[PDB]
């Protein structure tokens, strides 16, 4: 209904407030985030479905306004990673403009230019907390959904992580300076002896991660021990109640964990874990659990695995002289929401 | 611009 969408405004004199601009259906549930307009109710739970989707590449993975899975034209800002789809533009932008958009060079989405209108394409006015203040109201087991931040208020990430050293990876990902030394990251192995005093002094913090040892032990305490700590290190991490609130967490588990002691870990962490496997083309390398409030982590899931295969996984490798290479790879883009929230750094 | 679609 998309090219008839532009005609029911500008001739039946609706208001876009009135037309599903996805769909461009007349059968509107609640308005649209983004945009000016309203959304139909098939094409919201799609919205939904698919809110901080990224991929390898880095950059979102559906259109901003339509979740499109087709071709999309993508920012060509850095602090952007918002994608817009063919149709959508030249539906609600003007005809042709897809064409003169694939034709710039240095392109600039819609949420990301001076001008607030183009076209019919009309960027609601201060967005970012209508988003989420929309996930909230419309989503039917709301989570934990922190507003987003624009991209002059990004402040750079504090990080503390316990156990295992993130560094190398949040820099790949481009949270992280290179100045080295008032890095915003402590790293702490042992802290049997430390008190809700230390973390507070320990500079205030944005994002705690923490993990068990791997396979390869090289460290001998009980893994379910780690579980425990790392529960309460991160309460004193946590901030004065009533702050704003970005804050996150994360918890990882690299098969170490058994089924008893590990049903205990995520009545701790309230929330059933996330299995994300390592593929190599029908075989299965390695695998990860994971445990933590940033945005959707919970689609990420591939229930293609059973329980009955890490199982025996798990004894392939206490099997060898393996080195405790912990297997970074898989959790890598699960940061990648973040970018959205902080200071991203240029390579 | 710069094209990219996903699976
Ligand atoms: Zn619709
Ligand atoms: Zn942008
Ligand atoms: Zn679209």
């Amino acid at each position: 209904g998309r090219d008839l969408i532009a005609y029911e405004v500008k001739a039946n004199q609706r208001n876009i407030e009135d037309i599903c601009i996805c769909c461009g259906s007349l059968q509107v549930h609640t308005q649209h985030p983004l945009f000016e307009g309203g959304i139909c109710a098939p094409c919201k739970d799609k919205f939904l479905d698919a809110l901080f989707l990224y991929d390898d590449d880095g950059y979102q993975s559906y259109c901003s306004i339509c979740c499109s899975g087709e071709t999309l034209l993508i920012c060509g800002n850095p602090d952007c990673t918002r994608c817009y789809c063919f149709e959508c533009v030249d539906s609600l932008v003007g005809p042709g403009t897809s064409g003169k958009v694939h034709a710039m060079s240095n392109w600039v989405c819609y949420l990301c230019l001076p001008s607030s209108r183009s076209g019919l394409l009309q960027r609601r006015r201060k967005w970012r907390s209508q988003l989420k203040a929309f996930y909230d109201r419309e989503s039917e087991n709301p989570l934990e959904m922190f507003e987003t931040v624009p991209v002059w208020r990004r402040q750079p990430v504090r990080v503390l992580s316990l156990f295992e050293d993130i560094k190398k990876e949040l820099t790949s990902l481009g949270f992280l300076e290179s100045g080295s030394d008032p890095g915003q990251l402590k790293h702490v192995v042992d802290v049997t002896d430390t008190v809700r005093k230390d973390v507070e002094e320990w500079g205030p913090f944005d994002l705690v991660y923490g993990a068990t040892p791997p396979l390869g032990h090289t460290c001998d305490r009980p893994p379910s021990w780690y579980l425990f700590q790392f529960h309460r290190l991160l309460q004193y991490a946590r901030p004065k109640p009533g702050s704003p609130g970005p804050f996150f967490w994360m918890f990882v588990d690299n098969l170490v964990l058994n089924k008893e002691d590990l049903d205990v870990a995520s009545r701790f962490l309230e929330m059933e874990p996330v299995t994300i496997p390592d593929v190599h083309g029908g075989s299965l390398q390695n695998a990860v659990r994971v445990w933590s409030n940033i945005p959707a982590i919970r689609s990420r899931h591939w229930a293609l695995v059973s329980e009955e295969e890490l199982s025996l996984l798990a004894q392939n490798k206490q099997s060898s002289k393996l080195a405790a290479k912990w297997p970074t790879k898989l959790v890598k883009n699960c940061f990648l929401p973040l970018r959205e929230y902080f200071k991203y750094f240029s390579t | 611009a710069r094209t990219k679609q996903t699976a």
